[PDB]
């Protein structure tokens, strides 16, 4: 559960990400597949060769989903109900992968925003993603 | 652990790393992002806010001591278990640190390294380091498993 | 937490009833015996076999849990004062919470075997996890 | 690992355990309580409701096998690393089962023991089995350690 301070930090951080959401979304997965090879097994149908057009088209989806979550921080379950339908009941994704993606995402945001990625924000986004992760792993319908 | 090609770029990059600046930041964030870690450093002083944790002098001085032993493990890459047998025993038999927390510090290190180097720290170069930290963490959790 | 989860947890804790006090005392003894590193959070306590302290303390936990079961929709609000302690003051490692979660689920299994169905097992685990997350969060 | 007194009583209690009945319940409850584990058993048929899971013939037939590997490892408590060496290599290269999931099953098995034995599964008798299921847990993750 987030503080008002946690929610301010998150909202500000994504206000600095801006249009580069798709760029970091795509970079996050690129990093995930390379850093942790096991996460490729959920994507046997994907093109995973360095600089894939599919990964870049898909990375934009993830970042478009996280940007909705920011708009509705007081209702993460209601906003992300359809994504729990997929990641939890359908794909049945192991929650440990969610830690790996969030880590790969947090690294991405750190490299591009070293001026805005302060320890105070670091904690807040870590909590934020672990709350999105909890929603997508839980069967609540 | 790493192959011969994966040893070269991991060491060449490591030489560019400032062991004081990064050390005091990685441990700093460990106590901010993961607040329950503050319990191990009660003697260390004021760790109330994100400002205090980052500017605590004992924090920063102890931060380098970690990265120096990390820098020590960069040489003895094949015998990490042997190099960390002293520090693996100390952290559980005396300090009762949970082996899961080790994984977090190797994680925080990468994030700080990416923050300090930006594009110089690439997806491929990160992948080699993710194994390094996952080897050092496992070497420090050796007394358990 | 689903609608069946909320119902299961209520029904389970209802079957617990007035026994909760003893179960809170067992859930403790079972933790301090199985995971001896947790005994470091209670240095001032007398952790002997069948303690007056431990038994009296287990009563506080179960009572506060009962409050959590009655406040399933707003756990952050109801457990706001417990978070102040466990998160801000005590600075407890989250793995200990999972260890109490597992210890308590053992106590409920042995004592209530007819009621501890796989459906209810999954619900209580999902409830304790969500309670643990509240108590290890600094939302002030 | 266990001592002499711890070992002798852990063996005594296990004799009263019905291999067939406990195995199906444990694997079932693993799939019910932790439902992300169901992806690994897609071939097993129907997994829609908890009742379909707890009555699935393939699930129950396989739970018997895992308990037989557990009974075997109970006879070789002096060396679990070598006994679970084979299955360890299976869960990594062929299955990619995360080492964290072994902790959950070890814990499920314990809960399953406690339900079927009530008070007879004493708090001390539980703690001794917590060393076993954790001792096994490390042996199946020795490729990741
Ligand atoms: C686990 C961790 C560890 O350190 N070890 C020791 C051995 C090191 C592991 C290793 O050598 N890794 C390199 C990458 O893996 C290649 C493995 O060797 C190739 C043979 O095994 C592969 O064959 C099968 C069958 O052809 C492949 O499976 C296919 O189908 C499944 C269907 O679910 C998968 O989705 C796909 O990966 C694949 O299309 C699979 O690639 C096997 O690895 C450890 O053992
Ligand atoms: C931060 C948490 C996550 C978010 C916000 C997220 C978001 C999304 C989105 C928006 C889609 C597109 C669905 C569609 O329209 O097809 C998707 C698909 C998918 N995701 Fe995730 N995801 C997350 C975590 C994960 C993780 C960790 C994995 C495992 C590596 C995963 C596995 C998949 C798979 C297998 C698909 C289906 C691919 C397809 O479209 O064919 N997700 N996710
Ligand atoms: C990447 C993994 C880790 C490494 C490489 C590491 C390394 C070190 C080093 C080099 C020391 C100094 C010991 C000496 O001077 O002899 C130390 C001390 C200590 N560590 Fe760790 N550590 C790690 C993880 C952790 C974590 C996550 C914690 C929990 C917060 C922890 C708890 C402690 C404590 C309480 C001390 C003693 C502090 C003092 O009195 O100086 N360790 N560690
Ligand atoms: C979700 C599960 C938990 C609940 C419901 C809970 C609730 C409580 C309650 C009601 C008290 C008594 C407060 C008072 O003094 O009036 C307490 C105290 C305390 N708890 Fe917890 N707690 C939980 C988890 C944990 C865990 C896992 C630990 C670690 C073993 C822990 C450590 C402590 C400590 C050290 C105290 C202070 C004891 C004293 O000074 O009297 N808590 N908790
Ligand atoms: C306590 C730790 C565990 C032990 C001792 C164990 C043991 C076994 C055994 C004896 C087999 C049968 C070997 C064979 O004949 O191929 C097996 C297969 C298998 N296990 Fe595990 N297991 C454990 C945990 C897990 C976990 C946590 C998962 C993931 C949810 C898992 C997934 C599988 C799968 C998918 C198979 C092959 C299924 C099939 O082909 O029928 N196991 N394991
Ligand atoms: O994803
Ligand atoms: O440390
Ligand atoms: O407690
Ligand atoms: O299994």
């Amino acid at each position: 559960v987030l503080s008002a301070a946690d929610k301010g930090n998150v909202k500000a951080a994504w206000g600095k990400v801006g249009g580069h959401a798709a760029e970091y979304g795509a970079e996050a997965l690129e990093r995930m597949f390379l850093s942790f090879p096991t996460t490729k097994t959920y994507f046997p149908h994907f093109d995973l060769s360095h600089g894939s057009a599919q990964v870049k088209g898909h990375g934009a989806k993830v970042a478009a989903a996280l940007t909705k979550a920011v708009e509705h921080l007081d209702d993460l379950p209601g906003a992300l109900s359809e994504l729990s339908d997929l990641h939890a009941h359908k794909l049945r994704v192991d929650p440990v992968n969610f830690k790996l993606l969030s880590h790969s995402l947090l690294v991405t945001l750190a490299s591009h925003l070293p001026s805005d990625f302060t320890p105070a924000v670091h904690a807040s986004l870590d909590k934020f993603l672990a709350n999105v992760s909890t929603v997508l792993t839980s069967k609540y319908r | 652990m790493l192959t011969a090609e994966e040893k070269a770029a991991v060491t060449a990059f490591w030489g560019k790393v400032k062991v004081d600046e990064v050390g005091g930041e990685a441990l700093g964030r460990l106590l901010v992002v993961y607040p329950w870690t503050q319990r191990f450093f009660e003697s260390f002083g004021d760790l109330s806010t994100a400002d205090a944790v980052m500017n605590n002098p004992k924090v920063k001085a102890h931060g380098k001591k970690v990265l120096d032993s990390f820098s020590n493990g960069m040489k003895h890459l094949d015998d990490l278990k042997g190099t960390f047998a002293a520090l693996s025993e100390l952290h559980c038999d005396k300090l009762h640190v949970d082996p899961e927390n080790f994984k977090l510090l190797g994680n925080v290190l990468v994030v700080v390294l990416a923050r300090n180097f930006g594009k110089e720290f690439t997806p491929v170069l990160q992948a080699d380091f993710q194994k390094v930290v996952a080897g050092v963490a496992n070497a420090l959790a050796h007394r358990y498993h």
